[PDB]
RNA sequence: CAUCGGUUCUGGCGGGGGGAUAAAGGCCCAGGGAAUGUGGCUCCUCCGGGAGUGUUAUAGCCCUGGGUGUAAUACCCUCGC
RNA sequence: AACGCGACGAUACUACCCGCACGUUGUAGACGUAUAAGAAUAGGCUCCGGCCUCGUAUCCUAGCAGGCGAUUCCUCCGCCGGCCUCGAAGUGGCCGUCGGUAAUUCGCGUAUUGCAAUUUAGACACGCGCGGGAUCAAAUCCUUUGCAGACGACUUAGAUGUG
């Protein structure tokens, strides 16, 4: 028969499957929509989470109860060493979707970004991009000019390749993180000129974001391993000394079909999921050279 | 009801000692063949007189051919048909070239418009409208109009069904 | 009704064999019961059938009335 | 009140219009039965173009651009033949492009193997001069 | 040099066996002849010899090519499809394969 | 209550975007674009002018 | 101009005519003769 | 029944140019030029007489015959629009709060815009964007009146209906609250 | 009837079911078919009926797991046509599978099919099949309303393709005019006996 | 492959008979009649065409009887190649 | 999508590339496996004269499965190179060299495969070959890490260093 007392579902079906993320570095699923009348700008960056701290903020929120008063708020610190742009990727529109057409790299690549292409960097001959560095020299970069003008002529979406300087962080990892950051604003020729003017140059965080701006943070959450239904989904615990487990779901099914449904709470992997959180306010962009930041 | 022909069927009761010369009864019957013509004769004669097939004989069956099949004529058909309600009269008219063609068109039209079969339609009278003012239904009053000239818009060309693919898109103007 | 954007459960026209057999049996029993009620019916039924008549739209209805006239006159004269 | 309207102009089925049947013969319309059937008679001296008097469905007929002027409605075979030889329907039909296409089709299907070989050789001989003329035209302009 | 062809056969396609809705008879096969679309055209090709040419794996007696021979017996339907009987029934994998309809034995 | 997917709330948000937050985000955009613009600024076959060919399938192989 | 009023207020609407698609299929005098014949017949 | 031939006629004044090409009617006169695509209706156009447009349907049903009256009235309305024009006078009345109506011309879109404020004391500003070709004027002769003028009857009447339907009283007795904007008069400009 | 290497059909103005039946019969007979411009295929009846039918299709789904075994509702017009074709082919047999590998369907006219002759089927053409006055819809509009994301991209690509085809057809008109002038000029140099023999033979 | 036998499928050709000795229809002869009235005449006119008149004229049609005629053809039956 | 796809880096080895050298190597099935406007269908095309049911069309089509030698022609085709051009799954145009080439006509050879027996001939892919050109690479086990974790898996680090 029907359920006697109505209750909402435990968990959301919008975040299935609850599996581990396919990659450690977060993926930008969607970029902001491009307006060609806007000036050219970068749309994303990477950093490393340092930790959290406490602030006291003088609130200016008209109509609030804490207006013209002091509030204590929790904030997160993200260390952001400057990013080095070493590439330019072109995208075209097809009736199957966006397709990458070509990729132009810089002449000199650091060992940090060269470590990304290797799983055993210590045993390697470190031969990456060595033959590619010679096409900047042969025929005065005719192939480089050809690919850049191919991007200018055929592509609609332009993204730079930027890698983090992980040696300025206290991390023991020496392998840098490389990602595509989409140039928004201007025409495609302006985007390509912008990217080639940005090859081999460090880009700081204050030239991409500004204080008081709300941004999005994309990452992979804290992993918890194999976790049962009580903590994985928030189901109600069974009474004390219930036979065969009390941190369980009593009925995984009592009705047709003769199956277990995908909407039933089951034990499995909890945490280490890829998440995109929106509307996070930047409170301070502090500079490394400042001794009183 | 098929390729129909009109038959003069004359029949009579069998002569007895009381009546040496029985009366002859003649009907005009639209039937596909002579067997159906004689069957319909005996059916209609059982409906009117004390004659049946076991007590009567078929004196004559003659095909009545149309006098002028090359002359376009207007025909008025007065008929009765059976529905779930009962018997109903209809008078209809058909512009054809022969009485048998008019009757075949009537059978097809009654089947299409009122779902009446051959078993439930009685043909009472078929006449030729000799003058134009005898035409009463508007769909043939529009055909007997003076200087009737009309085009044929949107004529799909006759393309062979075995030729699957064509190289140009057909036109519907010829 | 919001039928185009959200259709409901379709109504199956695929007949069930059990349903068809039951419907055929019920139809046969209804025909039998109607035969019994027709045999036991006391409502009056005229032996003669009302003539539907001749349509007014027939153009030679005058002429038909004439040969009816000399037909009945000849029958009365012969009788 | 000047009005510029361009529209389609169908040929019209009427008394005097000449139909070309599926077998290639010709007929003239003398009476319209309904919107799908007509009465037509083809009283032509040429047996290929001749047609007996009778009912012609409009689905198996094609409207030719020849209209017999002042053909009386319901005229019998003698009157239609007199109008046919007076107006000269056969010569006008021979002048029309439909009969030229039909004659070309018959000439192509009446060919033997030697005929097709000679068609090939003569077409190549004509093609040589055509190619020379085309090369001269393309070189000049 | 001559830049012509060397074809003396009419192309055809092996459609299916002689069959009902469920029961198939592999002894008689159905062939669609190119350019034939009615019984009047199929009557010309009645009695002609039709060959199915396929490639085997091993080279036997100088070739890796095997031929199944048969003859066209009667027309099928109203669309120029013909029935043929072969020495051995045609492979069921060859539904849609190409067959050669010869011009012999000829009555021209 | 009016939902997030409500036409009136969408129209109010569109008016807010067009009239209020728009100029602020715009001015932030020219400031950031100028700042990173500062960092950015600070034969045909043999020259690449003509884009030539680089150095399953859509069609049936034949 | 139009000397009358229209109930809906669409003053630009033309003086429409009766929707009679069977117009012109018969004449008035012939109809009068047929009326006399049907009266005698009935 | 299928009627073999059915015809309608449209008289055309001297100052009107009518061009029909693949059932696309273009009517130009002293006030302006209008276009309308009537390709969704099977109809044959012809020049029966000088200054007379003939509409004909062949072998059509009663519905197909009846559609010619709609086509006739549409083309006649286009002719009346390009000759005399169309004018809708609207009056806006109020009980306590004076309704404020502002009219401006958005030049980038090339169209007029009407802003309505203080409708029963509401702080929202209602905005109506006109269809192109419809000109809005606050009447100086009478009190609290808009005038909508144009060549397209459909555009002018639809703009008037939008102005009526944007000012609707909600959750109140309509016998008591009579506030709103109403179409007072419909007619021709000339 | 003729056997081609591959037949390219233009989907514009065609009826979905009739074209699908004809394509399925030719695929089972052994013919390779490429159908282009599936977004321009026509479905008889007014558009709300087709929208209601596709929504009733979308309603059906496997309850216990929607990632396996369920009806996977493809929103592209080419895949709608492909579903219509696959419903008329025994796709669960090896013969039906091999027949289905002989079919290619696309939105628009991707290269190199832009430079190939696109044939039409008169038995499925909307203008030749439907009675005037009846309503019809287009598969591309239905796909755009049920979730297809690339209507505008296909539109821009088709505009570019048609501009290039317009330039090609200007060149074709120039070539045809030059060929006619060449034949007119060479008519005065060819042997009159050859010309009369060709005229008598019909060429 | 040829010549055959048995069974069978299919195509073409030459005849005969029957009906209202098909019905039509063509070409003539003798009557009668009408309009979806031809020519002519009259009246309107945008002169593009309509309206009226009457029985063939500078088109024709229908009805009845006769000759060619035991005409042809369709349909049915049948004898063969 | 673990049997959907794209761009890019380095590619030891017979591995990669080029040429011809062939397959008891494989293919739902070569035999001229020839042909790009778009758009409307109660309207279109054009060379601007006219044309439109019709792809029953157009191109190509002869020669030992197609030779040799002339007479003769400047027509057609193909490989390379240059310059442009083609991104929807990327390929065509012009020019130049070279090679072949009945549009006309003729001579020498065809036989004997014996009265038919697939006309073993195309394309793609794969392998074995040689003869040349090009390049000297990674992954995993192991140790370690704890941003991870039942175990696998994952984030790291391990070759001189900011280890």
């Amino acid at each position: 028969s029907h359920r006697k007392y109505e209750a909402p579902r435990h968990g959301s079906l919008a975040f299935l499957p609850r599996k581990r993320a396919a990659r450690h570095r977060g993926r930008v699923k969607s970029f902001p929509k491009d307006d060609p009348k806007k000036p050219v700008h970068l749309t994303a960056a990477m950093g490393y989470k340092a930790g959290m701290t406490t602030i006291v903020r003088d609130l200016d929120r008209p109509g609030a109860k804490a207006h013209k008063k002091e509030v204590v708020e929790a904030v997160t610190i993200i260390d952001c060493p400057p990013m080095v742009v070493v590439g330019l990727v072109g995208y075209i529109e097809t009736p199957r979707g966006l397709r990458s057409l070509t990729t132009v790299w810089a002449e000199h690549l650091s060992d940090e970004v060269k470590r990304r292409f290797y799983k055993n960097w210590y045993k390697s001959k470190k031969k990456a991009f060595t033959k590619y560095a010679k096409k900047y020299a042969e025929n005065n970069g005719a192939s480089i000019t050809r690919e850049l003008e191919r991007i200018k002529k055929y592509c609609t979406v332009v993204r730079v390749l930027a890698h983090t300087q992980i040696r300025k962080t206290p991390l023991k990892q020496k392998k840098a993180h490389l990602m595509e950051i989409q140039i928004n604003g201007g025409s495609v020729a302006d985007k390509v000129e912008f990217g080639r003017s940005l090859f081999e140059k460090p880009v700081t965080i204050d030239t991409i974001f500004e204080k008081d701006e709300m941004i999005d943070v994309i990452a992979v959450t804290k992993g918890h391993g194999f976790v049962g239904v009580t903590a994985r989904w928030g189901t109600k615990k069974l009474p004390r000394k219930t036979h065969k487990g009390l941190r369980k779901v009593a009925c995984i099914g009592a009705w047709h079909p003769s199956h277990v449904q995908w909407t039933v709470a089951r034990a499995g992997q909890m945490g280490y999921h890829h998440r995109t959180s929106v509307n996070h306010k930047i409170y301070r962009i502090g500079k490394g050279d400042d001794e009183a930041n | 009801m098929g390729r129909l022909q009109e038959y003069q069927v004359i029949g009579r009761h069998l002569p007895t000692e009381a009546n040496p010369n029985p009366a002859l009864y003649r009907m005009r019957i639209f039937a596909p063949n002579e067997v159906v013509a004689k069957s319909r004769f005996w059916y209609f004669l059982r409906g009117l007189k004390k004659v049946k097939k076991a007590t009567g004989e078929i004196v004559s069956v003659n095909v009545i051919s149309e006098k002028h099949p090359l002359k376009v004529k207007n025909f008025g058909i007065w008929l009765r048909y059976d529905s779930r309600s009962g018997t109903h009269n209809m008078y209809k008219e058909y512009r054809e070239t022969s009485r048998v063609a008019a009757v075949e068109a009537m059978y097809a039209d009654m089947a299409a418009r009122h779902r009446a079969r051959f078993r439930s339609i009685h043909i009472l009278k078929v006449v030729e409208l000799e003058k134009t003012e005898d035409v009463k239904r508007p769909y043939i009053k529009q055909l007997v109009a003076k200087n009737l000239s009309f085009p044929l818009p949107h004529r799909v060309p006759k393309i062979s069904t075995k030729k699957i693919f064509s190289a140009k898109r057909p036109s519907t103007f010829s | 009704a919001g039928t185009i954007n959200k259709p409901k459960k379709p109504t199956s026209k695929r007949k069930t064999t059990r349903l068809r057999a039951k419907i055929s049996k019920r139809a046969a029993e209804k025909k039998r019961k109607e035969r019994k009620l027709a045999r036991k019916n006391p409502e009056w039924r005229s032996k003669l059938k009302k003539d539907p008549g001749i349509p007014n739209l027939f153009p030679y209805k005058e002429r038909l009335l004439q040969q009816i006239e000399e037909e009945r006159i000849r029958r009365k004269e012969e009788l | 009140a000047e009005i510029n309207v361009e529209a389609t102009s169908w040929r019209r089925v009427e008394v005097g219009r000449v139909l070309k049947l599926e077998n290639g013969s010709l007929a003239a319309i003398v009476e319209i039965i309904d919107h799908k059937r007509v009465l037509a008679d083809g009283p032509s001296s040429d047996p290929k173009l001749a047609t007996p008097r009778g009912i012609v469905p409009l689905s198996r007929a094609l409207l030719t651009p020849i209209v017999i002027p002042k053909l009386p409605r319901g005229a019998r075979t003698g009157a239609v033949k007199k109008a046919w030889e007076a107006y000269g329907v056969d010569a006008k039909w021979k002048e029309t492009n439909w009969a030229k296409k039909q004659l070309q089709q018959e000439r192509r299907q009446s060919l033997t193997d030697f005929d097709r070989f000679k068609v090939m050789r003569l077409k190549k001989q004509r093609r040589f001069e055509e190619r020379k003329a085309l090369a001269k035209i393309k070189a000049a302009a | 040099p001559s830049e012509a062809g060397h074809r003396l056969y009419v192309k055809g396609r092996h459609l299916s066996y002689q069959r009902g809705r469920r029961n198939t008879h592999p002894k008689t096969s159905l062939i669609k002849i190119e350019g034939v679309d009615d019984t009047a055209a199929a009557n010309f090709y009645l009695g002609k010899r039709v060959a199915y040419v396929y490639r085997a794996q091993k080279e036997v007696r100088g070739t890796k090519i095997r031929v199944i021979w048969g003859k066209i017996t009667r027309p099928h339907g109203n669309s120029g499809v013909v029935r043929a009987k072969f020495t051995h029934p045609l492979p069921a994998r060859s539904f849609g394969a190409s067959v050669r309809i010869m011009l012999y034995p000829s009555s021209i | 209550a009016k939902s997030a997917r409500a036409s009136r709330i969408k129209e109010n948000h569109q008016r807010f975007k067009k009239n209020i937050a728009g100029p602020v985000e715009a001015a932030r955009l020219e400031r950031l674009s100028a700042k990173l613009m500062a960092i950015a600024q600070a034969s045909g076959v043999k020259s690449g002018k003509s884009i030539g060919r680089k150095d399953s399938s859509i069609v049936f192989p034949m | 101009k139009n000397l009358g009023m229209r109930k809906n207020g669409q003053v630009w609407l033309p003086a429409k005519k009766a929707f009679r698609p069977t117009k012109g299929l018969t004449s008035w005098e012939l109809r009068v003769k047929k009326r006399q014949e049907q009266a005698a017949m009935k | 029944m299928r009627y073999i031939h059915s015809e309608e006629t449209i008289p055309v004044p001297e100052n009107v140019k009518v061009s029909i090409k693949s059932r696309l009617v273009t009517v130009e006169g002293p006030r302006g030029k209008l276009q309308k695509d009537l390709s969704h209706i099977a109809v044959n156009f012809s020049v029966v007489k000088k200054g007379v447009i003939g509409l004909e349907i062949h072998h059509g049903s009663r519905k197909d015959v009846a559609a010619l009256r709609t086509v006739r009235t549409i083309i006649n309305n286009m002719i009346i629009g390009v000759t005399k024009g169309f004018k809708y006078k609207m009056r806006y009345v109020y009980a306590h709060f004076p309704i404020n109506v502002n009219v401006e011309k958005n030049a980038e879109t090339g169209c007029y815009e009407v802003e309505i404020r203080n409708f029963i004391g509401e702080k929202i500003v209602r905005k109506v964007v006109m269809a192109p070709g419809v000109e809005v004027e606050i009447s100086k002769a009478q009190k609290d009146e808009l005038i909508l003028s144009g060549n397209s009857l459909e555009a002018v009447s639809q703009s008037a209906a939008d102005i009526q339907q944007i000012c609707k009283v909600r959750n109140k007795d309509i016998r008591k609250f009579l506030d709103g904007i109403y179409v007072s008069e419909k007619g021709n400009i000339v | 009837s003729s056997f081609e290497s591959v037949v390219v059909i233009d989907g514009k103005g065609h009826l979905l079911g009739r074209l699908a039946s004809i394509v399925a019969k030719q695929l089972l007979s052994g013919q390779k078919i490429v159908v282009v411009r599936c977004e321009a295929l026509n479905i008889s009846g007014e558009f709300f009926r087709a929208k209601l039918k596709y929504h009733a299709y979308l309603r059906k789904m496997t309850r216990y797991n929607p990632t396996r075994g369920g009806p996977f509702h493809f929103r592209a017009p080419s895949r709608i046509f492909y579903k219509a074709v696959r419903g008329m082919i025994p796709h669960k047999t090896a013969r039906g599978a091999a027949a289905l590998e002989r079919l290619k369907v696309f939105e628009g006219v991707p290269p190199p099919y832009d430079k190939k002759k696109k044939m039409v089927v008169p038995q499925a053409l909307r203008v030749l099949r439907l009675q005037p006055g009846r309503k019809y819809c287009t598969v591309g509009r239905l796909s755009h309303e049920v979730g297809w994301k690339y209507q505008d991209v296909v539109a821009r690509l088709e505009e570019r393709r048609k501009a290039k085809g317009a330039a090609y057809y200007e060149r074709k008109k120039l070539a045809a005019r030059q060929l006619s002038e060449a034949k007119k000029a060479a008519a005065a140099k060819v042997d009159p006996k050859v010309s009369e023999a060709l005229a008598a033979y019909g060429y």
